[PDB]
């Protein structure tokens, strides 16, 4: 159904392709040309996962594992039950993610708002793309992508991390991790100000932007502002997604030794006395 | 193209804003010294306003510096007061926790005794800062959401260094005070107790850590998308819903079938961030006290994947083949 | 915000004059390079 | 070959800077790829000639 | 197993470069000379030779001793029995035989 | 601006020069790049502040 | 303890199930807190829908608004609803877009639609209007970037509609909010406001691409030249963003 | 002879700063690439000549 | 000859600050290049000269 | 020497006294901690040795 | 000479704070340099003298 | 000669601060390269003497 104010916004137009052929709503969802492709690709990938689970012998969501082909198969296609099903789902997954981002462009174009949300999602897609196709292409085999399992894809992270003998010493991992722990810190503090100002102690008037602006001035000596926090909050999250893509694309295509050995440039500088 | 609100195209600077005041007399503890930085004003507010210094702020800063000095000056003494070697090994030095042989007793100064004294001052400094956050919210007549959220972070901070060492009965279970060393502790902690990936609370805490970055990217971009409708003025949109809140809600309703309000988004934002250390704190507490091996726990509870392929490299290639000879 | 017919007469005259001067050195340089070390 | 009508649609400021940067980059690229070869590297050519 | 991430990356340029000391050994080794019946042993052909290698045939003794000088980079190895290098080498000969047999 | 950005451009240009200059006299890329990054921030920052 | 209560159900397993129960209650609480605005659902015809969702409406909460503006209980009738919308259904059923019956930018529908906010200016902590022109503001000036006062304004089709005369700022946060445009006689009559988020400032001009030259005369005006009410802000901003789709048929029709 | 029209297009302040920066960098990189060679390295040349 | 007109384009304070920075940094690295070489290092020469 | 009292005209006694107190104690803890690190001036370790 | 005019340019409050932290930081650094040398470490020298 | 006119361009308070910072950093850098060498390191040189 609609909302109390939704009717005045559901106008015709704003599509990127297909016009009014697909321009309608199914329930609350908006269907576009890319909503049709999203439905096809997502459903095809979902069914193929359970088809592979049926042949795997288990339907347990923890134990379902669709794995890439061996490194021997290279960049070519593999038998469906020997790693080819994973490749098809990857094509479906990429098609469903790109369509989802393009569908968001149509929605935000129909509402006359900015395209920040689809652009931010593209960084998430870029991180997924650099894990499943970009990095395997550089390393020369489709078997370097992570498997499609709830707990299996943690084993891929564990072994890939320990393939460089200490993955905490990765300079890009060091930067990327700093962005998660800070984005969550920024999210916690930003969400606290709005909640604290809008929900004061019982019997007290609600607070305006000035009161929360002066709180952090009293608290940490500097306040970034109502607009600045969202502006810097997106940048912290986008940098987190980007630098996480960097830490994994340089592990194997750019660096093959252990990651602690990378810091040997700093230890053995000519300036340091012997 | 259309102007994306990522950098302000023009900045206006007037008299410094000294902040609001009430009968609590906030101004008598304020520094009243302000400075304006234009470089940071391209992305946020350009005023480095006065800071409220009370007693919880002063106590935390003084005790925090003592912890900083004791850890730092021990590191300088470790390399024999060699400043060039202190800089070179700065990321590698630390103040190691006490040896396991001393249990919960006070160890010698050179073998973790200064670690306990330094950790005592850090504990005072962190708790004092929490009290300052709680006191400031009370004096501003605002909600205590900042203090409660910060208390969630302290919960993991307390568990990681205070609560768990007491339960194991050894001060040696604390985290060393080093840049690289507390990364070494993190890796060694996972290896010692099985595989921390299979800790359900570590998995759950990652869900809320990913969700936190997920949701703040979603919220940060949505507000910037509706900032053309005055969407950055979130507080006024709660009290009087404008077109900015409607379009932001309708964008997500048409995308994923449901949305939030301008206030309710910050309840989602608050809870995912707060649940990140709360769940992790429980996972670290159960590690060592209860389980002692997480992968074997996973095998027992039947959520550890099983593999049927071979393991050696001889089952996939040859040494000569890999070398191309 | 646009150019007139008169301006293009002078602008193109200079540009073509500079083009021939630049190419005059280039053809000499290529001629001397081939004698010193031919690539054919 | 008058072809002066081309300048009517082109901003002299933008086109002159665009070609000047491009012209230098093309010359730098040709000189650099010429240095890579072991036969046309005049720096290594002098070393072999002297010996 | 496939998908587990269990793999070892290496640069192809580094793979194509073998151990630089492989050719050094190949330039220093030599085919063994099979002894014939009643061959002259090193113990009786020379003097002051340790019993660990005094039973080697004279050409095998010369072949092995010359190689050990090149392998260890000591041009005067096993010349003076009282030298510390000579005593260490004799014990370390027993080391090498033990590794190839026991281990 | 048009001068702070220009002064920043001189800093990054100097950092590239510092990287290759140190590589010529030995060192390494990462060792040279670190001083190039360091020279970018200091000289580039000073230029943007010393003159505007 | 390393002893299990029954089977393989230890203390670690018990804490996991306790969190599952807590999370289910947390999700129920979080979702209901988001239903304070926009409900009941209604349908395309305006009547309340037969389906309302699995989550019931939350209990009423009261906001004690400052500056003597009374209270506000969010779960209830919405005073921001618009009436006499110039739209018609394109289908007899549900789930299909509405077609404007007149000029969408003038009637305020779709991307150009505003919301019936309060007809009073937003106030700072002191109580004075939040957004004021820099002419009234004392001690305020441009400290960085390009000053847009005096630069000509170029519309979305390249037409020059006037020169920037003033610029409205948020003195509470020291942030620029609007730019005043002195419309030329050939394009308009008086002054118009454009929000800072729809204008790109160049060295010699300010460019607004969402509005053509002919659409500037119909931008909503402010009742007074010293302050702007919340309703006027919502009408002005919606007009410019509505031009991103209604300026010409090329924007409305699909790009491919 | 008519090249003096070039100053009617670009600002002398902008081109002079760009020319000065480019001239130094070009001179600096020519000297640097010349030092990387084993033949035109006057610092190493003196060491070899002295020995 | 009449080079004095350059001050009608370049601000004297704008160039003096840059000229001072450029001259020192040029002199700093030009000294460091000599130290890198094993023939012009006067610190290393004095150690070798004194034997 | 006799007219150093004018330093209190430049300096506010309130902030000087607070700063001096923090510096003096942080100084005193530094040397005391330095002495405890040495094997010769550790009065706690010496007393054990005399036992 | 007539160096007193430096105070017509420098603010005495801001200069005095600047050299107060500079003098101590310089003194602390030099005292730490000696402690890193075997010859000038007076703490370790006393231990050797006792033995 | 007429070098006194530089103060009509440079702000005396803005240049004295830069000069003071530059002079000390230069002095510390030269004092540090001496200690890097084994010939002019007076701390290690004194240790060699009387040993
Ligand atoms: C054509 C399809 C193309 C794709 C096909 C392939 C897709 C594959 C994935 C499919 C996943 C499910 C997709 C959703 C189904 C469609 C939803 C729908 O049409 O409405 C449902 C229908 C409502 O009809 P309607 O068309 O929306 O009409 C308007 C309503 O009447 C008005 O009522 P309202 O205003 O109160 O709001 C209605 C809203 C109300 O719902 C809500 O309020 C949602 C709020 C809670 C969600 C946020 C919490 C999650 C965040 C943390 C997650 C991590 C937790 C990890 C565990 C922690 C430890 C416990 O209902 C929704 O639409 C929400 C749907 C999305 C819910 C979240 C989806 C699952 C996320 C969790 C992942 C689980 C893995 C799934 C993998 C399955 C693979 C087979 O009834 C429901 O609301 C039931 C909810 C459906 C739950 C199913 C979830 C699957 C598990
Ligand atoms: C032994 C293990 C090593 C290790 C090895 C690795 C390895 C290996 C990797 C990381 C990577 C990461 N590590 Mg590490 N790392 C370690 C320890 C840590 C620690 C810690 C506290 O100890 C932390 C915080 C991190 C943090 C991180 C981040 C840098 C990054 C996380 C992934 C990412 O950013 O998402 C980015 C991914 C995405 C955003 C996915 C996009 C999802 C798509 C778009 C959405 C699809 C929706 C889906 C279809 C479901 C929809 C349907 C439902 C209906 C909703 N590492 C340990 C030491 N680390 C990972 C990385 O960087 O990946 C790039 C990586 O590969
Ligand atoms: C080999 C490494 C192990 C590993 C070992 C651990 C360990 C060990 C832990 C985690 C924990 C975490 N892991 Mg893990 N983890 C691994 C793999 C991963 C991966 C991945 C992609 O592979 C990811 C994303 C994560 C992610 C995470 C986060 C979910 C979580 C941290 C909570 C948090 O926010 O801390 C933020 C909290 C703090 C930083 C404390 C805050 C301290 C106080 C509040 C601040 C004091 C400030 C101080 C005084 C300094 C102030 C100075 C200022 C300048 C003034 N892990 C692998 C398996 N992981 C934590 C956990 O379990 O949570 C349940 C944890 O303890
Ligand atoms: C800036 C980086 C951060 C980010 C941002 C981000 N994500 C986003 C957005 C943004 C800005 C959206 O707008 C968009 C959205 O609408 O979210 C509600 C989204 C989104 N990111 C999501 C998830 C997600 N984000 C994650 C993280 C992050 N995304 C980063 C922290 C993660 C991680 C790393 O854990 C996940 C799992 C979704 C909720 C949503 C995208 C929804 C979508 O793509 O829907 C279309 C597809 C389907 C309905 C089903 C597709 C099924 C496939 C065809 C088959 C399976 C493929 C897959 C590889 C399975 C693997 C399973 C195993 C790994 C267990
Ligand atoms: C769990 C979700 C996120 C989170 C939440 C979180 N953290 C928080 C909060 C919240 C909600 C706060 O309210 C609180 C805060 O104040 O934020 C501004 C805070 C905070 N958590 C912080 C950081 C932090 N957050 C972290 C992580 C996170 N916490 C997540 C990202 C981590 C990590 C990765 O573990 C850290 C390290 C602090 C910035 C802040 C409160 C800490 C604090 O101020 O403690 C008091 C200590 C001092 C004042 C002094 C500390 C030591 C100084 C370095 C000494 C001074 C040195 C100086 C050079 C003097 C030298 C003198 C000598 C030369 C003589
Ligand atoms: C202040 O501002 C803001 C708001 O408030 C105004 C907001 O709210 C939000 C939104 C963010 C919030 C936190 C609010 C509430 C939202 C969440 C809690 C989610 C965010 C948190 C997460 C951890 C992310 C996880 C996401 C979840 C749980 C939501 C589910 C997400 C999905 C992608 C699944 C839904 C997708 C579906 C069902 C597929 C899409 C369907 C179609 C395109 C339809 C296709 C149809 C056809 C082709 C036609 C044919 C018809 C068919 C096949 C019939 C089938 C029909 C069906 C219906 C099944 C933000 C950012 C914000 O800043
Ligand atoms: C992994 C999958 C990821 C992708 C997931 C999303 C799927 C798809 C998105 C496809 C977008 C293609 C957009 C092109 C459309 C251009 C049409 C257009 O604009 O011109 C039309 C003319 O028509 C056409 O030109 C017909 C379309 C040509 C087909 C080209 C196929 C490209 C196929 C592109 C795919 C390339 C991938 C290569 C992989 C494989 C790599 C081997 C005139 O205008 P009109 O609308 O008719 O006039 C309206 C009238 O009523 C009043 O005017
Ligand atoms: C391995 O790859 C390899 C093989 C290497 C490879 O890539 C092969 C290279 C390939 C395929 C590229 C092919 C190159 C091509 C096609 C480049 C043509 C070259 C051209 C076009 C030369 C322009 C010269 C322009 C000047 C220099 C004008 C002089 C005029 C100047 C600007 C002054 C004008 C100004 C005024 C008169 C003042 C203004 C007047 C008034 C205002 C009145
Ligand atoms: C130039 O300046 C001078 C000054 C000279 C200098 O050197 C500069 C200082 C320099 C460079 C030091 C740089 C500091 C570094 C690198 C430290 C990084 C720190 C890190 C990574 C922290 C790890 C995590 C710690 C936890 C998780 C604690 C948890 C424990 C808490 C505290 C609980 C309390 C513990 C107790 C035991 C209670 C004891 C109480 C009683 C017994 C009552
Ligand atoms: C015993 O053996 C012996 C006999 C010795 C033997 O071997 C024979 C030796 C032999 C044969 C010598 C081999 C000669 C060679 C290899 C000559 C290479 C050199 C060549 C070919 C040319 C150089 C001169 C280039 C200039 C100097 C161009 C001037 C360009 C100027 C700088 C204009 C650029 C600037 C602009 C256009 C500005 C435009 C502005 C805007 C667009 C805004
Ligand atoms: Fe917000």
């Amino acid at each position: 159904a609609l909302l109390s104010f939704e009717r005045k916004y559901r106008v015709r137009g704003g599509t990127l392709i297909g016009g009014d052929l697909f321009d309608f709503w199914v329930g609350p969802f908006y269907v576009g040309f890319f909503g049709v492709t999203t439905a096809f690709f997502a459903l095809l990938g979902t069914i193929l996962i359970f088809w592979g689970a049926s042949q795997q012998g288990t339907f347990n969501p923890w134990l379902i594992n669709i794995a890439p082909p061996d490194l021997s198969y290279g960049l070519g296609m593999a038998p469906l039950m020997e790693g080819g099903l994973w490749q098809i789902i990857t094509i479906c997954a990429i098609g469903a993610f790109v369509s989802w981002a393009l569908r968001e462009v149509e929605i935000c174009r129909k509402l006359g708002m900015g395209y920040h949300v689809p652009f931010a999602f593209s960084v998430a897609i870029f991180a997924y793309v650099t894990l499943v196709v970009f990095r395997p292409l550089l390393m020369g085999a489709w078997g370097h992508g992570f498997p499609y399992g709830i707990w299996s894809h943690l084993d891929w992270v564990s072994n890939t991390g320990y393939a460089y003998l200490h993955f905490h010493y990765n300079p890009a991992h060091m930067i990327a991790v700093t962005f998660f722990f800070t984005t969550t810190l920024a999210l916690a503090l930003h969400g606290a100000l709005v909640l604290s100002a809008a929900n004061p102690p019982k019997g007290e008037e609600v607070k305006g932007p000035d009161n929360e602006d002066t709180f952090f001035r009293d608290f940490i000596g500097y306040s970034i502002g109502t607009l600045g926090i969202h502006r810097v909050g997106l940048l912290l999250a986008l940098n987190a997604g980007f630098w996480s893509a960097v830490c994994i694309i340089i592990s194997g295509p750019v660096w093959t030794k252990g990651w602690p050995e990378w810091w040997n440039w700093w230890l053995e500088m000519p300036i340091w006395p012997s | 193209p259309e102007y994306q609100n990522i950098f302000t195209q023009v900045q206006v600077q007037g008299p410094a804003e000294l902040g609001v005041d009430n009968e609590n007399n906030l101004t008598e503890e304020r520094t009243t010294g302000t400075g304006f930085s234009q470089l940071i004003g391209w992305i946020g507010n350009a005023q480095l306003g006065p800071i409220y210094l009370g007693w919880f702020g002063i106590i935390s800063l003084v005790t925090g510096t003592l912890w900083f000095n004791i850890v730092g000056f021990n590191m300088l003494s470790q390399v024999g007061y060699s400043i060039p070697e202190f800089i070179r090994q700065l990321f590698w030095l630390a103040l190691e926790p006490p040896s396991p042989e001393y249990g919960l007793r006070m160890p010698p100064l050179d073998d973790g005794g200064w670690f306990i004294i330094a950790s005592f001052f850090l504990l005072v400094s962190v708790i004092s800062w929490w009290l300052r956050s709680y006191q400031l919210a009370e004096m501003h007549k605002m909600g205590k959401h900042v203090a409660w959220a910060f208390a969630a972070a302290i919960w993991l901070f307390l568990v990681l260094g205070l609560f768990r060492p007491i339960l194991m009965g050894s001060w040696s279970e604390a985290v060393p005070y080093g840049i690289f060393p507390h990364l070494d502790w993190t890796t060694a902690f996972s290896i010692r107790y099985g595989n921390l990936y299979y800790n359900p609370f570590h998995a759950l805490s990652i869900v809320f850590l990913y969700g936190s970055v997920l949701l703040f990217a979603m919220h940060g971009a949505t507000i910037l998308a509706v900032t053309r409708f005055g969407g950055d003025r979130e507080l006024e949109q709660i009290y009087d819903r404008g077109t900015a809140s409607e379009r932001a809600g309708l964008f997500w309703r048409w995308t994923m079938g449901f949305n939030a309000t301008m206030e309710g988004i910050h309840r989602w934002a608050w809870w995912f961030a707060v649940l990140t250390p709360i769940t992790g704190g429980i996972g670290i507490l159960l590690t060592g006290t209860v389980v002692d091996n997480w992968f074997l726990w996973a095998v027992e509870h039947n959520f550890a994947p099983d593999y049927t392929q071979d393991y050696g490299y001889e089952a996939y290639t040859t040494y000569d083949g890999f070398l191309g000879r | 915000t646009g150019l007139t017919d008169e301006q293009a007469q002078e602008l193109h005259s200079v540009y073509m004059s500079g083009l021939w001067l630049f190419s005059a050195v280039a053809v000499v340089a290529h001629l001397a390079t081939f004698i010193w070390r031919p690539w054919f | 070959s008058k072809f002066y009508k081309i300048w009517l649609i082109f901003d002299p400021r933008r086109v002159f800077v665009a070609q000047g940067v491009f012209l230098f980059l093309l010359a730098a690229m040709i000189h650099l790829v010429l240095l890579s070869t072991e036969h046309f590297n005049w720096f290594e050519l002098a070393a072999a000639n002297a010996a | 197993p496939r998908g587990t991430g269990m793999s070892v990356p290496e640069f192809v340029s580094d793979l194509d470069t073998p151990d630089p000391t492989i050719e050094v050994f190949l330039a220093s080794t030599s085919d063994p000379v099979i002894p014939e019946e009643g061959a002259q042993t090193a113990g009786e052909a020379y003097e002051n030779v340790d019993p660990v290698l005094a039973d080697l045939t004279v050409e095998n003794y010369d072949r092995l001793l010359a190689a050990m000088r090149s392998w260890t980079g000591i041009p005067d190895l096993l010349e003076d029995p009282d030298h510390y290098q000579s005593k260490v080498a004799i014990n370390m000969i027993q080391m090498n035989q033990t590794i190839n047999e026991e281990w | 601006m048009t001068c702070t950005i220009t002064c920043w451009g001189i800093g990054v240009l100097l950092g590239i020069m510092t990287t290759v200059g140190l590589m010529v006299v030995g060192w390494s890329f990462l060792q040279g790049a670190f001083m190039g990054v360091l020279a970018w921030l200091i000289v580039g920052g000073v230029l943007a502040v010393a003159v505007c | 303890m390393e002893e299990t209560f029954f089977g393989n159900f230890d203390l670690a397993s018990l804490s996991l199930w306790l969190f599952y129960g807590f999370f289910a209650l947390l999700i129920y609480y979080l979702q209901t807190e988001n239903m304070r605005e926009g409900y009941p659902l209604e349908d395309d015809d305006g009547n309340t829908a037969a389906n309302q969702g699995p989550f019931p409406l939350p209990k009423e909460k009261t906001f004690k608004l400052q500056h003597g503006r009374g209270e506000l209980t969010l779960p209830g009738e919405d005073v921001q609803r618009r009436d006499n919308l110039a739209l018609r259904k394109t289908a007899h059923g549900n789930g299909f877009p509405m077609e404007p019956t007149g000029d969408p930018m003038l009637d305020g529908v779709g991307p150009a639609s505003w919301s019936k906010r309060r007809d009073v200016p937003e106030l700072d902590a002191h109580g004075h209007p939040k957004i004021v022109p820099m002419s009234a503001a004392e001690g305020f000036g441009v400290s960085a970037g390009t000053d847009p006062r005096g630069l000509p304004v170029m519309a979305g089709d390249g037409e020059i509609v006037g020169l920037v005369s003033d610029m409205w700022i948020d003195e509470a946060e020291q942030l620029v909010r609007y730019l005043e445009i002195e419309l030329d006689p050939e394009w308009g009559d008086g002054k118009r406001l454009v929000q800072r988020e729809m204008v790109r400032i160049k060295s010699d001009r300010v460019k607004v691409r969402s509005i053509y030259g002919k659409h500037f005369k119909n931008v909503p005006k402010t009742k007074s030249p010293n302050q702007v009410t919340l309703l006027e802000e919502d009408k002005i901003m919606a007009y410019y963003a509505g031009g991103t789709l209604y300026a010409d048929e090329s924007r409305l029709e699909p790009q491919l």
